[PDB]
């Protein structure tokens, strides 16, 4: 009340007008003169090529640069971090299917090199070099460049046997298909055989495919289909291929190998900006512990949580004056 | 408020603050002033900051993972997928939100403890010669200027010089009957 | 002590005689005036009907309902919630196995609707609505409702080649098997072929089987079996059955959804309660925040611990008197 | 006990109360009475009840899962299916584990604290007319009728109306020799 | 200071001149009079035999075992708790594959029983006790001891037809094998078939393997391979053996329970100590909370952390004297 | 130092003590001594290798688990457990790192605590026959010798037999002027 003989002396703290909610263990609702946010909500909207090396998969899919689509003509040889091949995505060459499209597309993903060497298979008596219509690279017709179709020469299809061992240092990747054709006919005219059979087999894993003679709906104009296997090649092993007929057979390998690559699904366009996380929303700040934008995430993103808020509590309870 | 010096005996906070955190407020004859305490401040700052530094550069870089979203509908190993991921988020969740609600009520009672350890610092820098008036304001007998509160401001006052004066302002009332 | 003199104020805390033993961080056993159970150890012993719907299994299991058995001829285009199968079922039809029992199953109940609409396929030159002596509805020979057993007729089985658009914008679910017969006399007898072969494809999956010909073990006087596959026609795709012989046509394709679903294995008597939350013991309070019932929980039902009981304290210590 | 205000100064716990958790006790030359302080009592329900009010309300609905039970051997998925299942279990056990004993401790410190605020909140008002016994209980050296006590109880003391009394019987004793 | 005339006490707390270093939730660096290691970051460097039942490996593989390689034909019905294979087994017979190698491994890991009965099967009008020259025990030629390579007699291979109902009251496991012809001479030389077919089959489960004829590269002189598949009776159904030839008969059933066995990778030197858990590094102690030794644990073993370190307080805050 | 009673006011420690863990300094005319409080360092041991015994003991017995390591490289089946047994890893590094942290910090503010009352309980005992130089150090003003100086050790100490001879030494300086 003040007077004029003794002192006064009093103890405070400082508080602002208008504080942040906040929440603790004993309130789930409470004033903090400054909160800060933990959880990372937004995305600058564009994907960021630093530090990282990231490929556009352009209108092409992975596998399709794999066996050699001339829509995927320009992946000639190329290594990529972070694969981000896009929905639009459409297959434009002759049809075909993997009974192990997830384990061949996660398997060469994490490898993250096209790199590719021909070798010089030793096929006799045969026509090489198989050309499709449903495949036109400048006009003519053509193939998978990584896969030759193997067709029989002077309607004669002698059987084959061939080997081709391991000097490298690495697993070696050999793509190879088989040819189920559509009706009898087909098979009889392009192969010479009623019925044909493979084996493709390695000192420690084999691998035999029966061609299932079959009409299939028609795609791109062709009503049969191509299903494609591969094999591993360690070092000291040797391959060998047998096939009596039907082989979609390989032009080389590709050179495995394990790193820090990977794929993903998006559709944000690419940017220029540096960024430590890739997410199909977009490259995020690498500031906050957590954060909810997406799920999938590559590089050294903070972790997911279902809360979209989090606040944090950095100053004292906030207990205003007057009122 | 676990202790009690914010929000319990200090009724209301000081908006009028800008150059600390904790501080003081005195008047005497010559006038009212108001001065922070620099040293209270600091050690909630790095104690509070330091919270701060933990959880921000956490290394947890993953590149290959297993897929997330689904064109198809495969069946037993698909399910097995959506599970592994979902349960990760899960748990995740329960950490966020706990570790979140510990960091503050502990942030919260470091501050309150704060205050209250400066005012039982004060209070024993003044020994007997002022009380407390349950507010936390003292009432100092002394006949001070402005010398004084400065002093105790930064830590450094000999109660024995204005001892025997605050005696008879304390207890010598009406010359004791 | 008191006197007749100034005075005496002390302060006190309550307490009770019999307090609750609880487990702190620090310490094992401490008392407490007062003490709640976060988990819950008990069920009402009675799965309960609200507000999931809840179809019971009856004497079969989804599969079977599935293929028209006529133990569970009243499952005829039913809907569920939650189907709550009982291990007293018992395949009472012909024999039959799935390759991919665990993914057929989980896709069914995902879906948790059996809508049925035939369509009517362009068989030709070939015996329909076929029947078998190991299933007697009404003392009559029957098959499977959902299945179509051709069998050749005026002892020739042309080849078929038959197709179905999807015009639909839902995901159809056509459901077809292969006969594998016991005896070399038997493939003879019903499809008049050495040896049979079937292809079922789309535009963008193809499957393709080769009946396996052999004797197996007698169940219900059936030395052979029927594997059963099935396949998915997005809209926009169209089936294709080539089908040389050894068909178990399909007849229609069931409505496939996605929603809150799921199938579940119990014992439990069905009730009338109402519970958010269902478990083979039965349903359970929804109330507490942990339980250790049962790891197998269908609805918002609460975690699952090893911990029998947790005791969190809600009162302050108890420190008694006397003594 | 991280205060002291339980099972520390305090010997024994009062079973005669029903109208709160925490009161006084006093007698008078006019007679005896009790009677509880419900400022303090309902400020540890909100931070006792509140830990409830958190606990229960979570959101979890999960409907379609990976089969848990297996009437078969397969082999390798079938074992991942087990080890998925288990991990989640031992993760949550230790989570539920970690979070009781975390909240026990806290609300024990809490209603600790909550009484030794209360005995230094009621010291300070009695300013030097009284003292304590190490015990919990005070000597208010006035003659307090009462209307003085329950002045005490509702936080409402004017301690200069009986300053100059409670010193005679505080320090002037026997006449000084 | 003191006096003449007054008293002084002052109070105090205890100190070290050199303390530990640790981490709390504040502060990244504080020192405390006294603090322990949490993980446990070195083992003893070899395994030891108790209390659990050890076997080790030896020279060969638990498959290997499993077949009757003469390398491990000391393991002639041995029962164990831990199958400590070695990393250097080389398989040292005819060669063989599984297409199913993890599944088979894991599931006989887990009986951890290699007990046999072998059974008289019913064979007629063939060659029993096939041998190979690929496997010399004894410098004779052999085959595998669980195995047995039917081969025609006379140039003549009836078909096939035997049952093995079970009495026990345990899962049999009939583990048996086809043999696939490097050349159709060799096709005909052994089994005098054109082409043959294998079904293995019980009242629940049915399979049926066509041999695939092919040449294999060549190991251990020889280009054929032998893939060994497996089935499980349970007590109730009777399998039934149906081939006109190519089968690698089995000869007894592997009895098979559920316990606290499981296989371990390791090179360790085992020894004669007592340790609750046995990690692929060697034996660690089982005090500490956590670990970082080895992922891969068996036994009571805590929990695998990154961390290198945790030092736990176990003490007060070390405010030293002077300076 | 959440209290205030390590670090705060006491300026340093003791390292000249080996039979406890808080203990006392006096000097009297007739020398000089030390002793510990027995029963305030068992307090805090209880308390202390309590979190040991918690700690140590847990069974979690596991014989069969999924593979963890490969020799080849599969696809999607290898991926996802892979992903399953480093999603555990990383769960239980975070679940390792948030207990160590919460137990060193609790562990520090419990012997914060633990001295603290040892201040506050000793206070109590001396009432008004001494004060504090807000250093964790008292005057007795009563000529103690060695016998009164232990007695306040093991808590036996009637203040009213050196009541009137305190108050001569503490307010009656210089025979009030
Ligand atoms: C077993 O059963 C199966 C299933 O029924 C059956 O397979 C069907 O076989 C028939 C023939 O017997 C197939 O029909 C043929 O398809 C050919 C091509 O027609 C399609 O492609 C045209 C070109 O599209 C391309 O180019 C344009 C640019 O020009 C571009 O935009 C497109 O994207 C694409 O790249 C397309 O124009 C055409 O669409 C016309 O026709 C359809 C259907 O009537 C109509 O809906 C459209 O509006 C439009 O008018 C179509 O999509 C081709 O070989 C052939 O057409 C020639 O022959 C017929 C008959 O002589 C003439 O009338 C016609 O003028 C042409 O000369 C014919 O249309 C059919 O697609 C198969 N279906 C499936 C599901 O596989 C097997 O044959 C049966 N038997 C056996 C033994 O297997
Ligand atoms: C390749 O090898 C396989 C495997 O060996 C082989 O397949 C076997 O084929 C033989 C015939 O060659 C099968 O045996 C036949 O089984 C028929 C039915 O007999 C069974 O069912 C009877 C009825 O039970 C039903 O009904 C009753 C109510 O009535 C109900 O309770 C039951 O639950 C069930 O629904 C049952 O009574 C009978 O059991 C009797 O016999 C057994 C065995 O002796 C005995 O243990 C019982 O106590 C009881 O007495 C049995 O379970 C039937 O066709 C046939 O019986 C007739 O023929 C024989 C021979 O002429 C007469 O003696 C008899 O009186 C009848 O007229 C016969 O029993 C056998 O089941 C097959 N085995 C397997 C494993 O599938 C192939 O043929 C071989 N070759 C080829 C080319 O594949
Ligand atoms: C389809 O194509 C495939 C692929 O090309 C083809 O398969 C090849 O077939 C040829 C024959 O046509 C195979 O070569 C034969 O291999 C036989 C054995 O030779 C190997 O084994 C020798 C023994 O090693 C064992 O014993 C020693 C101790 O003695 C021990 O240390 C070893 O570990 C092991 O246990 C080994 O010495 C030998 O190595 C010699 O030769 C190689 C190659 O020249 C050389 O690199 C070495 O330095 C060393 O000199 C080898 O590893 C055997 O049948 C045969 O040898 C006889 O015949 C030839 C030809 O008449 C004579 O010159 C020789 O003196 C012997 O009399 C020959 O070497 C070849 O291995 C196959 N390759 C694959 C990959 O499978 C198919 O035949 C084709 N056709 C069909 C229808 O399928
Ligand atoms: C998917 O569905 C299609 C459509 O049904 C099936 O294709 C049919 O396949 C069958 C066999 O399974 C075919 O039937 C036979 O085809 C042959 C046709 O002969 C050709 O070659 C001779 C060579 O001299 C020519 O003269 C002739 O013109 C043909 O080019 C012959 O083997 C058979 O014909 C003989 O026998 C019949 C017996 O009834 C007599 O009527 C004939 O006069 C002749 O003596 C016979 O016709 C059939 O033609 C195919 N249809 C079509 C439209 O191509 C697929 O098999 C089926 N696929 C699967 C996997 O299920
Ligand atoms: C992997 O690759 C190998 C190597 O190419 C393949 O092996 C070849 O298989 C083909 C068939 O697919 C063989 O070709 C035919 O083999 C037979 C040989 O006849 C044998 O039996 C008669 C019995 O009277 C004897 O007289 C004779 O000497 C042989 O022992 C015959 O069916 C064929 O020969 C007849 O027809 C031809 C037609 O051109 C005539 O020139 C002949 O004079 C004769 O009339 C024919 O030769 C071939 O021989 C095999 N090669 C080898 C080196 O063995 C595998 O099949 C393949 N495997 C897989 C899985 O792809
Ligand atoms: C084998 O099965 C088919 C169907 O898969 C049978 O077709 C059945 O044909 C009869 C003809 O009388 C249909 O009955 C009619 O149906 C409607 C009302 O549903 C109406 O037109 C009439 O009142 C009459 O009841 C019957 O519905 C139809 N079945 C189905 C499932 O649609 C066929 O007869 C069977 N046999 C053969 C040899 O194909
Ligand atoms: C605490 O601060 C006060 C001022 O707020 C200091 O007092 C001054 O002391 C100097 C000498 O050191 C004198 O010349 C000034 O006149 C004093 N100012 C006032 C307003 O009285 C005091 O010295 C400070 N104490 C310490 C330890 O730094
Ligand atoms: C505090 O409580 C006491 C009783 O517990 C109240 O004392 C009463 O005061 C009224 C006037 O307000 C008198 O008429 C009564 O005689 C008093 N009762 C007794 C038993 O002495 C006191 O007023 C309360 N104070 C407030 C501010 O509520
Ligand atoms: C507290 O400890 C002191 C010694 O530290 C005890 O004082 C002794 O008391 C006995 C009788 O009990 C005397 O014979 C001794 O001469 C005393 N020793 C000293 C050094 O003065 C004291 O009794 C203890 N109090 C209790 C309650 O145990
Ligand atoms: C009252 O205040 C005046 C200044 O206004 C001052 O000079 C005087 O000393 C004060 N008197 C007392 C008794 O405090
Ligand atoms: C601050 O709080 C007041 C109430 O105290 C509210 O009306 C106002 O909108 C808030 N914000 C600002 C900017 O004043
Ligand atoms: C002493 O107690 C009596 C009742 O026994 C009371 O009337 C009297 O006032 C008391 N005396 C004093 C001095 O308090």
């Amino acid at each position: 009340g003040n007077d004029n003989s003794t002192a006064t002396l009093c103890l405070g703290h400082h508080a602002v007008p208008n504080g942040t909610i906040v929440k603790t263990i004993t309130n789930d609702r409470i004033e903090v003169t400054n909160a800060t946010e933990l959880v990372q909500n937004s995305s600058i909207g564009k994907i960021c090529n630093s530090p990282h090396q990231i490929l556009d998969g352009g209108n092409c899919t992975l596998i399709d640069a794999l066996l050699g689509d001339p829509q995927c003509d320009g992946f000639q040889n190329k290594e990529w971090d972070l694969f981000v091949e896009r929905s639009r995505a459409n297959s434009s060459c002759y049809p075909y299917d993997v009974p192990d499209y997830a384990s061949l597309r996660s398997l060469v993903a994490s490898s993250g090199t096209l790199e590719f060497k021909d070798e010089s298979f030793n096929w006799t008596g045969v026509k090489q070099n198989g050309t499709s219509s449903a495949c036109k690279r400048g006009s003519s017709n053509s193939f998978f460049s990584r896969l030759n179709w193997l067709t029989s020469l002077n309607n004669i299809y002698p059987a084959q046997n061939v080997t081709m061992p391991n000097k490298e240092q690495f697993d070696k990747l050999y793509i190879w298909g088989v040819h189920h054709p559509a009706t009898d006919k087909n098979q009889f005219s392009l192969f010479a055989q009623s019925s044909g059979r493979i084996t493709v087999s390695t000192k420690r894993s084999q691998q035999a495919v029966i061609p299932n003679i079959g009409s299939r709906p028609r795609v791109r104009d062709i009503p049969s289909r191509i299903s494609i296997y591969w094999t591993i090649v360690k070092p000291g092993d040797i391959l060998l291929i047998n096939s009596t007929g039907n082989l979609i057979a390989p032009r080389g390998y590709f050179k495995i190998r394990s790193g820090k690559s990977s794929i993903m699904r998006s559709d944000a366009p690419i940017g220029e900006c540096k960024s430590e996380c890739i997410t199909p929303n977009g490259s995020i700040p690498n500031d906050k512990p957590f954060q909810n934008v997406n799920r999938i995430t590559y590089g050294a993103c903070p972790r997911y949580v279902k809360q979209s808020t989090l606040k944090l509590a950095t100053g004292m309870r906030n207990v205003p004056e007057k009122q | 408020g676990i202790f009690g010096a914010i929000a319990g005996f200090i009724e209301n906070g000081w908006e009028g603050m800008v150059d600390g955190w904790y501080g003081f407020r005195h008047q005497n004859s010559e006038g009212r002033g108001q001065a922070a305490d620099l040293k209270s401040t600091q050690a909630a700052i790095d104690q509070i900051s330091g919270k701060l530094n933990r959880l921000i550069g956490k290394t947890n870089e993953k590149f290959h993972q297993i897929e997330k979203e689904f064109s198809e509908v495969e069946g037993r190993v698909q399910d097995l997928e959506k599970y592994v991921e979902d349960t990760k988020i899960d748990l995740w969740s329960y950490n966020a939100e706990l570790l979140v609600a510990l960091e503050n009520q502990h942030t919260i009672d470091l501050t309150d403890s704060e205050m209250n350890k400066l005012f039982e610092k004060t209070k024993k820098q003044l020994r007997e010669n002022a009380e407390d008036m349950g507010n936390g304001c003292f009432k100092i007998y002394h006949k001070c200027d402005n010398a004084c509160i400065g002093s105790i401001r930064n830590e450094t006052y000999d109660h024995n010089v204005y001892r025997d004066e605050a005696l008879n302002n304390r207890f010598q009332i009406k010359g004791v009957e």
